[PDB]
Order: structure tokens, then sequence, then C-alpha cells
DNA sequence: AATGGTAGGGGAGGG
DNA sequence: CCCTCCCCTAC
């Protein structure tokens, strides 16, 4: 039928995700059960600037497990969410989701193993 | 518009001479206009009533 | 000159049989002849301003595909292949529409050689050159050909998406709206045409010369049987691709072959532009300007991305697996095969005349003792305060001037503590010495006869008195016409071109770009008038205009064809009208087409025969009526894409540009004044009324210089003038590139819909860094890229033709890089060990130095136009606002020409030639460039400046208190550091600087703006809030500027409430101009899921169509409603108050609470929740003809003399203001009236137009006059009178 | 029958 | 309380 623009970004979503099973499938010299599924059943999604900077920790994200997604347009299907730097209303918007650095993502690669959001959250 | 115009709810003609000139009006009145008709689409002012 | 010269305003295509000035053969099938060829019109104008239709020959639509041969053919089997391959095509192509000879579909099939434009290809590669006779069926083949419906195989297109037209115009360097050179030409039958009066009213020396000097008339002269006039104009000629001279002048380069440009062997890429870079000098020069120069400065760039190991590992495993096995190592000189016997291959502009016709000082004391210096000097004192920890300058945090707001309450947002304290007496903290306050604990002692003085001083004398005191002979534009209808409507149901005729047709030619000089009055009125009405109408109308000839006649045919005769006559180039689709041209077209049965669109068609269907793009765009060789703007469509208005109306906009004000009737009360036997007056009105509007519309087109801009644009970036307003930046953008690289005898690939469908997604995005939203007091520095794109491109060279591939992936068979797919050579790679460049997201580039991109030189001359254009509307400062004005359009058009030429890539939807990675990259890029300037600004320890807000190149750089002085050179040192880090494109400027700002979220900010230090008066600069946004109402942005200037200004937050409860207390009174709560928004009919989810005016339109089928709304057009009170729980959808039902509602009142809290609250709260204050707070604190509480005649107490008098008082202002807003719509009534009399005020109060407020005004002064309340007072003056 | 992308926010109706 | 549709703006 008609392209429209909402089967679109749908269409732009599944590439997305086909492109990430692709390049981890690419990247096979990460070892097995250790550095590979640390964010197994999370999605994690990138907001504002990060100081490692998005492209880079998305292939952090994307090998180590996990799916990574671009655009929040539904609030349910995202358990952790990534945020440097957030205003006042969107603390206010975003309350009681687990919002946390994104040094996060680093030092859980770093250490081999999944870390809890309760050090790292953004708040405090 | 420097020159006085009649208006009777069929068309409206311009007006010359000094009779009409020399003096003033006010749109509204009516007055009777005589004379005779000028070289273009103009009524000269002979007398007035 | 000495070349004939026709300006290419139109073009078009048609299909005829094939002549003696056409090919009838074939170079692969000699033996088989034509059924039709293409011929292309032309409708131009000659530089004396005369109209002359142009054929043009020989012109065929081409396309390349991949060649199925090899190098080493004979020159004999590649004709034997390539006469195949064409009786193949053609025998599946007619097969599929459903040997034989009688060619008709497929002309011609070639051998050329080319370099593939998708991709790193250095080697010459053959293509085939298939010719179609039907340029119509290109898209059908190229589908069919990428199916793989002829041949086995998918094979790949290239050369298939530029339209044919275009695609001509590339090949023979021809620009729209620009001269064509010819060296000679072949006349039709008559040497001048005369449908009336048109040979000798336009005969003129000029056309004498030229045609004696260009004609003969036993040559050029072709025979009347053969070659009859097709189209209705003074001269039709008929010309060849030899004849037209506008070619032989392009440079054509062979250096994409090899590797050239590294050997070493062997700027104004466009010509265009040079035309306009000598335009624009020319007009500087008129000023007495100086010359023009720009000052580079060196960069002392290194760069190394985030992963640059990573990708470099990746680059040397790949040159590892794609290399041969030891062998010598590859060279820049031996790496092509040389003798490969390529000379026998044409280039592509060579294979072009080919298939051609081929047409034959005080003392201290006695005994003092002095103490130490002071530690601190005067300019020292600050730098140490500075460096102890507090800022330079403690700029007031907003306060409250009484301190009865304060409300002893904790002020906080989102978790975050703010401290508001008042600047009165009452709340100041007393003097403390060592830390510690100081007060008396004891009971004050007052003792008996003590004098006190007042301390507050008066005002000076000199204060009170300073109070007191104060208080060419070359055609180079385009004819333009104007049209307006008038329509006797039956009751009050507006034209219907179905029920009611047409009465009145007023035109007006532009006698600014009108040439010729003809005898013409320029302006003519047209009216229907059967000798069976009332006589001595005619008279009377004469008399009445007695400036611009009338014409009359018996029938609304005949006057129709009079009309299409003098469109004949005059022969303009452009129609125009407010709304050409249901008034206007539009309604005469829907007439002549339904009861007419006459096909009027066909006479004012420049072309007597030869001509579809309809085109639901063009009527929702622009321009739905199309007339073969007239253009037709939408021109109300064109104000709304060039001004941003909020109702769009005639008399609106006219008030908002021209500042003049036009009074507005229902068609009914044009109905009632148009009738026979009416007085003078009314005729007169109606006239006037009429040309008036014909005269603003004109005036508003001249004003908003569209025509030239169009014109301007056309022929810079070479399509015609329609196509400039009619089809998309991706027809700019594709004829750019088209033109830049047939230079370099590049091919171009065409995907198909599924190609660009299957491509790769875009991950990368650009950054768009999370401001804090917070009260900036401190000046904020904002810096942002100039072209940060265009800069990218430049630098980097990211272009289709500098691509070697992903770097992960990379193989020597097969690789995926857009959307195709090729193969790289054996060594590839390590010859390019060096020039080459990796992008951030893992793309490798080649460098400058072995390949300039076609792109960077486009982007490069389209940069240095907007410089130049940018430097000379800083040169003038305030001597002309319209020139500065143009120039500003003139820069935001190259600026969106950049953004476009950007923008064909990552177009993954509805595009034509996208490429994912190469857009991914440029985000990607400039990403990075971001956050390495972001990393400078913040590492250096001169100033602890911190980012608080990033666009995708704009960067808000904190200054706490820095003076906003020293501001400035910081701002430029931080500009020219980042510059300079940078690469030679990339440049950044200090633009303005953010004063007062107040950060509410991404996209959202509004703050003072100061230019230049030499500015005093700050500029209001709101980006994202209510203020610019259209979908509020001008209440709330009047009242969102005002909160916002004096929170800035004053910053004290008592004065804002007091205003805001003033303004709160004034709209639950009444007392509103009920003109400034309207909402304006678009309302798109069929482009709604719904009616459940139609939105608030849906429902409006909706319910004016069920009264009236002719009140449809055009595509994307605002319309006005109020929301007036309704139960408790009813919808806001449902009670959707039009202003016309509104003001007639007698027992209508508009909901107060719903506007004031939905409307005010939400942005009040979020523009202040950041101080630390909510305005919901604010909002909630606030039986008898007079306010004792409660009492007949409604009075307690009697107080006759006072009573009386303030109803006296009350009666005798509403009169006044009455009759003042009477008064003032006679004056406004006197532009159509001429009359200041009786029988003008009657039509003044006639006006009902919804764009004024003094229309709003003297409804309310009406209604307040017939309300209840006027007769209780009256009844309350009686009964007190009585006595 | 033609359409250049990216992002972000807010308000009304239905859960 | 959150999702979806419509409107609008900034790059
Ligand atoms: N409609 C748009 C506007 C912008 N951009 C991209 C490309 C631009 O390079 C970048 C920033 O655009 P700006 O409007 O900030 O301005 P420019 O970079 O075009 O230049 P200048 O700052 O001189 O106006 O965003 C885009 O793709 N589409
Ligand atoms: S309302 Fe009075 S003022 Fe406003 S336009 Fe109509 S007439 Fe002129
Ligand atoms: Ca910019």
């Amino acid at each position: 039928t008609v392209y429209t623009r909402e089967a679109y970004f749908h269409e732009k979503a599944h590439g997305q995700t086909l492109q990430d099973q692709i390049l981890k499938d690419q990247y096979k010299d990460q070892i097995s059960s250790q550095s590979s599924k640390i964010f197994k059943n999370c999605v994690i999604y990138i907001n504002g600037y990060t100081k490692p900077g998005r492209l880079q920790l998305h292939e952090m994200i994307v090998l180590h497990g996990g799916k990574f997604l671009h655009y929040l347009s539904s609030k349910k299907t995202v358990t952790h969410i990534v945020a440097s730097n957030l205003p006042l209303k969107k603390r206010i918007e975003f309350a009681n989701y687990k919002v946390v650095s994104p040094d996060w993502i680093v030092d859980s690669v770093k250490e081999a193993r999944l870390l809890p959001w309760q050090n790292y959250s953004l708040t405090s | 518009s420097d020159e006085i115009m009649l208006e009777d709810e069929s068309g409206r003609v311009l007006l010359v001479g000094d009779f009409i000139r020399s003096t003033p009006f006010i749109t509204g009145v009516v007055v009777g206009i005589l004379g005779m008709e000028a070289e273009a689409g103009t009524f000269q002012v002979l007398d007035i009533c | 000159s000495d070349y004939f010269r026709i300006q290419l305003n139109n073009q078009d295509y048609y299909m005829s049989k094939p002549t003696f000035l056409d090919p009838s053969h074939g170079e692969s099938l000699p033996l088989n002849q034509f059924s039709q060829v293409p011929n292309i019109r032309v409708f131009g104008a000659l530089p004396t301003g005369h109209q002359v239709l142009c054929h043009v020959h020989g012109i065929l639509p081409y396309m390349f595909i991949k060649y199925d041969g090899q190098i080493t053919d004979t020159s004999t089997l590649r004709h034997q292949r390539c006469a195949q391959v064409h009786k193949t095509l053609e025998v599946k192509i007619r097969a599929s529409f459903k040997k034989l000879g009688n060619l008709n579909f497929v002309a011609d099939v070639s051998v050329v050689k080319g370099i593939p434009f998708y991709g790193y290809h250095v080697g010459w590669n053959l293509f085939y050159k298939i010719s179609l006779l039907n340029p119509s069926c290109l898209s059908r083949i190229s589908e069919l050909i990428r199916d793989g419906k002829i041949f086995g195989k998918k094979f790949e297109i290239y050369e298939s998406h530029i339209p044919y037209l275009l695609q001509w115009t590339a090949d023979f360097n021809l620009f729209g709206c620009s001269w064509i050179n010819v060296d000679r030409c072949y006349f039709r039958s008559p040497v001048l045409n005369s449908i009336l009066d048109i040979d000798k009213l336009t005969i003129n020396d000029d056309l004498q010369l030229l045609l004696d000097r260009f004609c003969d008339f036993k040559c050029n002269v072709l025979s009347r049987r053969d070659f009859p006039r097709v189209g209705n104009g003074l001269i039709e000629i008929d010309i060849l691709p030899q004849f037209i001279k506008n070619r032989e002048k392009l440079q054509h380069r062979d250096i994409h072959h090899d590797f050239l440009e590294k050997l070493g062997d062997i700027k104004p890429y466009v010509s265009s532009a040079r035309d306009m870079i000598n335009e624009l000098t020319m007009q500087r020069e008129e000023l007495s300007l100086k010359e023009y120069k720009e000052p580079p400065e060196t960069k002392r760039h290194v760069h190394q991305w985030q992963s640059s190991g990573e990708f470099e590992a990746f680059y040397k495993k790949a040159q590892h697996k794609t290399s041969t096995f030891d062998g010598q190592i590859p060279n820049f000189e031996n790496f092509i095969d040389k003798n490969q016997k390529f000379s026998a291959i044409n280039t592509p502009y060579e294979a072009l005349p080919q298939l051609w016709p081929r047409l034959p000082g005080l003392r201290y004391g006695k005994r003092a003792f002095v103490y130490g210096e002071p530690p601190f000097g005067y300019q020292d004192i600050l730098n140490k305060l500075e460096d102890e920890g507090f800022p330079k300058i403690d700029y007031k945090d907003p306060f409250f001037s009484n301190p009865v707001d304060l409300e002893n309450k904790p002020y906080a947002y989102a978790g975050k503590r703010f401290e508001i304290s008042s600047t009165h007496v009452s709340t100041r903290i007393p003097v403390q010495f060592g830390g510690e306050t100081v007060s008396v604990y004891n009971k004050p002692t007052f003792d008996m006869f003590s004098s006190w003085k007042y301390a507050l001083k008066p005002p000076t004398y000199d204060a009170v008195q300073k109070w007191y005191n104060k208080v060419s002979s070359v055609h180079d534009s385009l004819t333009h016409l104007t049209l307006e209808i008038h329509a006797n409507t039956r009751s009050d149901k507006i034209p219907d071109p179905a029920i009611d005729e047409v009465s009145m047709i007023i035109w007006c030619l532009e006698e600014e770009t009108f040439p010729l000089d003809l005898d013409i009055a320029y302006e003519g009125i047209m009216i229907v008038h059967k000798a069976s009405e009332d006589s001595t109408f005619p008279t009377k109308i004469q008399h009445c205009i007695n400036e611009i000839p009338v014409m009359f006649y018996e029938s609304e045919f005949e006057m129709f064809e009079a009309l299409t005769d003098l469109v004949l006559l005059l022969d303009p180039d452009i129609l125009s009208g407010f709304e050409i689709h249901n008034f206007s041209w539009g309604y005469i077209i829907e007439r002549c087409q339904k009861i007419h049965q006459f096909d009027i669109v066909r006479e004012l068609a420049r072309v007597k025969c030869q001509i579809k269907l309809s085109d639901t793009w063009g009527y929702a765009h622009s321009s739905g009526i199309m007339i073969t060789g007239r253009h037709m703007i939408n021109i109300w469509r064109a104000l709304r894409s060039d001004v941003n208005l909020t109702q769009y109306t005639i008399e609106s906009a006219a008030f908002n540009i021209l500042h003049k004000r036009l009074p507005h009737f229902s068609f009914e009360s044009l109905t009632n004044m148009w009738n026979a036997k009416k007085s003078t007056t009314e005729l007169k009105t109606v006239l006037n009324y009429w040309l008036s509007r014909a005269q603003i519309n004109i005036q508003l087109l001249r004003k908003q210089d569209y025509i030239a801009r169009n014109i301007e644009q056309a022929r810079l970036i070479g399509i015609d003038f329609h196509s400039v307003y009619y089809r998309g930046s991706q027809f700019k953008v594709e004829s750019f590139l088209i033109r830049i690289c047939k230079s370099e005898s590049f091919i171009l690939l065409s995907p198909g819909k599924k190609d660009v469908r299957k491509q790769k997604a875009l991950e990368c995005v650009p950054l768009v860094m999370e401001p804090e939203s917070a009260f900036y007091k401190s000046p904020l520095i904002v810096l942002d890229f100039q072209s940060l794109y265009p800069s990218i491109m430049i630098g980097y060279n990211y272009c289709y033709s500098t691509m070697i591939g992903r770097v992960r992936e990379i193989n020597l068979t097969e690789n995926n890089l857009g959307v195709s797919k090729f193969s790289l050579p054996r060594n590839i790679l390590a010859l390019l060990k060096n020039d080459v460049t990796i992008a951030p997201n893992g793309v490798v580039y080649a460098k400058t130095s072995v390949r300039k991109s076609t792109l960077s030189k486009m982007l490069t001359d389209i940069l240095d136009v907007r410089v130049m254009i940018k430097k000379t509307m800083n040169e003038i400062g305030d001597d002309n606002t319209t020139l500065k004005r143009l120039l500003n359009n003139k820069q935001l058009a190259l600026k969106l020409l950049a953004n476009v030429t950007y923008g064909y890539t990552s177009a993954s939807f509805s595009g034509r030639m996208p490429c994912s990675d190469l857009a991914d990259s440029i985000v990607q890029t400039g990403r990075e460039t971001l956050e390495k300037a972001i990393d400078i600004i913040e590492k250096d320890e001169t100033w602890n400046a911190k980012v608080v807000y990033g666009d995708t190149d704009s960067l808000f750089v904190y200054l706490p208190g820095k003076t906003a002085i020293e501001a400035f050179s910081i701002g430029h040192a931080m500009a020219e550091r980042v510059t300079q880090n940078n690469p030679k494109p990339i440049f950044l400027k200090f633009e303005k600087v953010y004063h007062p700002s107040i950060l509410i979220s991404k996209k959202r900010y509004v703050g003072f703006s100061y230019e230049s230090p030499s500015q005093t008066l700050p500029i209001f600069d709101a980006k994202g809030i209510e203020t610019v946004r259209r979908d509020g109402i001008p209440a709330q942005q009047k009242i969102i500027e005002k909160c916002i200037r004096l929170l800035f200004q004053t910053k004290d937050l008592s004065k804002i409430k007091k205003y805001l409860q003033n303004e709160f207390f004034k709209i639950q009174i009444g007392k509103v101009s009920a003109q400034d709560f309207c909402f304006a928004k678009e309302v798109k009919l069929g482009a709604y899921k719904s009616e459940k989810t139609a939105p608030a005016g849906a429902v409006v339109v909706k319910r004016r169509i069920n009264e009236d089928h002719r009140a449809e709304p055009q595509y994307k057009e605002r319309i006005p409603y109020l929301v007036v009170k309704g139960k408790q729980g009813q919808l806001l959808r449902e009670r959707c108050v039009s202003p016309e039902e509104f003001l007639e509602g007698e027992n209508l009142e508009l909901d107060s609470e719903y506007y004031i809290n939905k409307i005010l609250i939400p942005p009040l709260d979020r523009l202040f929740n950041l101080i630390g204050i909510n305005v919901g707070n604010w909002a909630q604190e606030i039986c008898g003809e007079e306010l004792k509480i409660c009492s007949l005649c409604d009075d307690c107490l009697e107080k006759r003399s006072t009573t009386t008098l303030s109803f006296l008082i009350k009666k005798l202002k509403r009169q006044k203001e009455y009759q003042t807003l009477k008064t003032v719509c006679r004056t406004c009534s006197y532009r159509y009236t001429s009359d200041a009399g009786i029988e003008n005020d009657h039509i003044a109060s006639k006006c009902n137009s919804y764009d004024c407020p003094v229309f709003y005004s003297r409804v309310k002064a009406e209604r307040y006059l017939r309300d209840n309340q006027s007769v209780q007072r009256e009844e309350a003056l009686i009964s007190l009178n009585d006595w």
C-alpha cells in the first residue's frame, strides 16, 4: 500500500534492529558468558550529550547484549534511560524511572558484570 | 473633488459655471439646476432653485 | 549581440510525426524508421519583449545500463550486440505493452564510456546508451528494466530519475529564465501572426531589424502545408540541436579516468553563480561601497575520532585480506590498465552530436596618625573578588517589590530550592558586625515632647522642570496579469460555479515589467449587462469610473470570449489571483466547464492544439490548475510560504504588509449593492472595492518580490520558473548535481523504490544537548557554526564519488554501501594507504589529494555566494531597509539550498538517490566536532564557562558575572580558537549574546539578544515558545511577552503578579477585544483518520460545510474559532464556537475560566517554575444596579444627585465611544464610497471584516447599547426623574 | 502525483 | 496515568 510516514519509522526501527544484529554477528571476539550478556533483557536509550558519546556507547550496548532504542516512542518498552543532564520538567515527567549516568555502561563493561543502578543513579 | 456634481438616483453629471462656484454646498440637499449642456459631459449652471 | 536570444520561460514536450527536420533513422537499426519522435516546445520572449514559441527537434531522452560485453571487442561485434539487445528490448517492451519494424518506443542503443558516480571508480566503464522515443514512459521502462522483465538478469539502470527537460537542459547547458543562443532558426508559416491585431500593434523597428538580419524569406521560412502554426504567439520558430550555441562553452575535463590529480598532471564550477556575484557587486557598488575580500586564518588541526584505533585495525585487516600474494607493490602510475584501446568508444558528451538530424591640600592636623594603605585597589578588587570564588558582578535575582507577596513559604520546583527575598526594608537583614547581627532586645523607652523629621527626600526642582518641559531596453522579467471576479449570489450562500453567474471581472496587468508599451490603459472592467435591463446603466458606470475604460457585453459567453481574446493579445507570462481555486481563474474555468461547456483552458493556453488529467499534488501544494505556456501561482499560498501571518486573508495580509486597511463586505451586501436601479454611490463602492482588491494584490506581489526572487532562483539553479515553487528541493539538488557532474563524464545511478526501502537505516543522529531549566541572569554566549554540514562536505571530502566503503566487511567479492553493491580492485586499499580518510562511523573516504569531489565544488560555490551576500548585508546599516530584507531573503534561500543539497542524502523516504552511509558519517562527524568544541571550551582554565545548552551546531556558553563587556571578547576568542582547532572550511562565528536568557527545554528558549556591543536597545528573541507559535491566541502571546519583558527588565515579580491579576480580572469581567482570544489552526479535511480524531477547527469546518457546501477551505488553511462557555464535562470540540456565530450570538459568552486556565497557566508556569514560583496561586487568588450588597429600581440608597450623575457619565462615555467608532468606520469606508455624506455611513456599518479590531469594538458597543443593562439604567433614570 | 532528512514539545480524547 | 493523533517549531 502507500508508504505514508508512520510505517516509515517502523521500517527504520526494523532496519536498525537488523543492522545491530548484523554488527553483533560480525563482532565475535567477545567472550562467552562474560562481557556479552551483561545487559541481557535490557533496553537503553541515550538522551542528550554523553561523555562517551553515542555511536560508541551504542557498540558497547549492542555487543554486550540487549537492544538499543533510538526513539523513545513508548515509555513501557524501556528499562534504563541514560542522560547526563535533565531539566526540571523532564525530571518531573520521568519520575519513578531508572535514569543513570552514562558511565554506568562503561563501568559494567570494564567490571564484566552488571552493576546496580542505585549508586549510579542520576538523582543526587 | 474640486467640482460640484449632481445626482438624482439616475446618473451623475458635472456642473460648471460661476453661479454655482461661489456658493457653499453640503451633500444631502437638493436644488434646481438650470442651464445649457456644455461641450463635454458637463452641465452649465445659469440659475438655481 | 549577433545571436538570436530567447528567454526560456516555460518548457513542454509533445509527440509528433517525424519530419525532415527530425532524425528518421537510427544508428543501431538503420533499416527501421520511427513511428513517432519527441519534440520540445519552448515559450520564450525576445529581448525586445515580444513572445516567441520555440520548437526543439532531435532531443531524445536516454538512459544508461551496465555493458554485458568486454573491452577487447574489434568495433564490429559491438554493433551486432547492440542491434541484438535493441531488438530484444523492443520485442519485450512491445509484448509487455500488449522482428517486424517501425520502431515506436525504443529509438537507438549505443556503447559509451563513463565513470560511475555511486562509489569510487577510477577505470573506464562501458555503458549502454538506450534512447527512448516517448519521454512519458521513461519511469515505466526503468521499472521494467530494474525488475528484469526484459532480460533474465536484474540489470541496474543509470540516469533514469532525471527528468527529460532537466536532462536536456543539463546536456545543452540550458538555464531556466535565461537566454538561449542559436546561430540560425527556421521560421514558421507567418512571420507575424495576427489573431486580431497582434501583427499590427506589436510591430516595431527592432523586430524589423531582427527579422531582416536573421531571415531572408527564401530559406528560413518553412512551407505552410507541412509546418502549420501551433502556438498562439506573434512569432514561432523551429531550431535544431546544432543551431543552439548555448553549448560548446562547457569545460569538459577527463581527469577521473586515472589518478591524474594525484600525479599532478593538468573555482567557479557553476556558471550561474558568476552572474549572481556580478549582479550583487554591481548592486553594492551603487552605494559607493568598498571592494570584496576575506582574510583567512591558519588552522592547526592534527583529527582522530573516538574509535580511530579500531577503525585503523579493521582497515589494516581489510588491506591484508584484499591484497595480492607478494608481487610488485602497486603504484599510482601503473595501477590502471594502460593500452586498453578505449579511444574507440566515445564520451557521453561526444555521443550527443550523433543521431542528430544533420540538416543540409587639606592638612591632616597638628598631630595625626596615618593608617596602613588599603590592601586592594580600584582595579584589583574585582579580580581578587573573582579569584576568591564569588562572581565579579552580582546580578539581582528576581524579587518582590512588596513583602506581602512573599507568602512565607518555601519556593522550590522539582527538588531544587530557590531563595527569593524582597528589597523592602521589612525583610532586609540588619547589618552585622563580625558575622553576628545586632538588634535591640529591650522594649523602646519613648520620652515626652519629642520632635521628628521626615526621611524620604522630595522630588528635585530639576526633575519637575524636565518633566514639565517634555509634557535597460532588454526584457529580463516576466509579464504579469491579475484577475478577480464578482458573483451575484442568492441570499447568503457565497458564489457557486453551478447556479451563480459571473457579473464583473477586473484585470490589471503589472505595468512595471510589461514591455512593448502598446495602446492600453493597463486596467479594464468587464461587466455583463443585457439590453433588456435598465437603460443608462453603462453611462452611469462610465461616469462613476471616468478613468478606467469599461467594456460591456450582452452575455457571459461573449464576455468570456472577449477576456480570452484580451489574454491572447496581451499574452501574459504569469496569471495570478489571491484564490485561483474557488475564485478568480478557477471559478471561470469551472463555469465554462459546467454550464457553458467551453474548454477555456485550451483557449487561454499558448498553443491552439496538442493541449490530460488532474493533479492532486498541484491542488494541495500550489498551482492546482495548469495552463500550457503560462505559469499560475496561488498568491495566498505564496504569502503563507513567505510571511508567517495568522489569518492569510486579503484584508489581513494587506494590513500586515502594505499597512492598508480594507473593509470587507458580505456577499449578500455585494449582491444587494450591485442590483439595478441602485444609487451611483453603491456602484462606485463595489467598483472601488474590486479595484482596491486587485491593486492591493498587485502591490503585495511587488513588495514581496516573489517574481524577482523566483526568477533569480531559477537562473541560479537552472530549472524553469514553474519548478521553483511547484517541485521540491530534490529537483534543484538533482539539477545542480547533474550540471556539475556532466563535465566529468560521470554516470548517475538511479535506484528503484525497493532499493531505497531496503537501504540501511540512519542510526546516527545530530546532537541535541538537554538544557538546564533555570533563569540565567549572567550573560550567555551562544556560538553557532555557519553552514556546518556544507563545511564538513568541503573539508572532509564527503560525496558520492569519494566513497571506498564501510571500514568493516570490506572484501574483494561483494560489499554493501548505500543502495548498491560493487567490487573493489585487487590492491586499491594498498595503493591508497595514505590518501584516505576514515569517517567516525567507520566509512573510508578518499582524500582530497587523490580525488576532488564535485559536491565539494558546488557547496564551496554556494557558500562563497552566501558569504558575499552576508557581507553585503552587514556592510549596509539602516541605509535601505528593503535592500537588507531582500539580501536576507536571498541568503536564507542560499542556506536552504545548501541544506537541501545535504538532505539529498538520508532521504530514506521519497528519495531518488539516497545514501545512508554518507549522511550518517556527516551527522556523526558533526556531532564529534561539536563534542570536541565543547571539550576545548571547558578545558581552558582562563574561563570557567560551562556549556549548558547545545543545538546541532549551536553552543550555549554561560559566562557568570562577566559584566557583558568582556563577554564579547571572550566569545570572539572562543570562536577563533574553535575555528583554529577545526578544519579550514569549518568556521565558527560569535553570532549574538544572551544577557537575560531563560532556558526552558530543548528547542525552546527566550531571551534578549545583543548582536553588537554598539547596540543600545536589545531585540526580543524567542524560539519555540508560545509567543512565536501560532497554535495559541494573540492575547496569550502579548501577555507572555509583557511578562517576560517585565521580568528581564525590572526583575520584580510583584509587578508581574499585579499585571497578571489585572489581566485575569479583565478577562473574567469581559472587557476584552474578543479578537485576540481566537485560535488559528490549519485543518486538512482529507488527512484525518476519523471524525473522533479530527481537530477542533475540523468541527467548525464541517459545521460550515453542512449549511453550505461551497465553504470548503483550501488545504492547510487556518480556520478561526472561539470557545464559548459550556456545561460541566462538555468536550472542547463540542462547543467550537465560530467567530461569525459567536458575534451573532445574542447570549454567547466566552469561557473565561477555560481560557484563563488552559491558555495561561501552563505556559506561564513553564516560563516561571524555573524561578521557583507558580502562576496558579496568583490566578486562584483573584440584585442591584450598583455594587449595597443587595436591595423595582434595584437601588437601596436613593442618592439621586449622584446616581443620575453616574448614569449620565456612563451613558455619555458609551455614546462618545460609539460616535468615535462610527466616524472612524465612515472615514475608512470613504476609500470605496468616495463620499462623506449619507449612504456612506450605511455602507460603513455594512462592513463586517473580522481582521480589524474596530469592527469588534463597534459590535461590543452596539451590544452594550442594546443590552438589558442599558434598559435598566434608563428605567432607573426615569424613576429617579419622576419626582 | 508528487513528496529531503533529523529531532522535540504540547494539548485533546480515550484508556 | 499513559498512549495516540494533531499541531507546531527548531536544526
Ligand atoms: N532544514 C534544515 C536546517 C538545518 N539542517 C542541518 C544542516 C545545517 O548545516 C545544520 C545547521 O543549520 P543552521 O540552520 O543552524 O544553519 P547553517 O549551518 O545552514 O548556517 P548558518 O549558521 O550560517 O545559518 O543543520 C538541515 O539538515 N535541515
Ligand atoms: S471595521 Fe470600520 S474600520 Fe475596520 S475596516 Fe470595517 S470599516 Fe474600516
Ligand atoms: Ca548553522
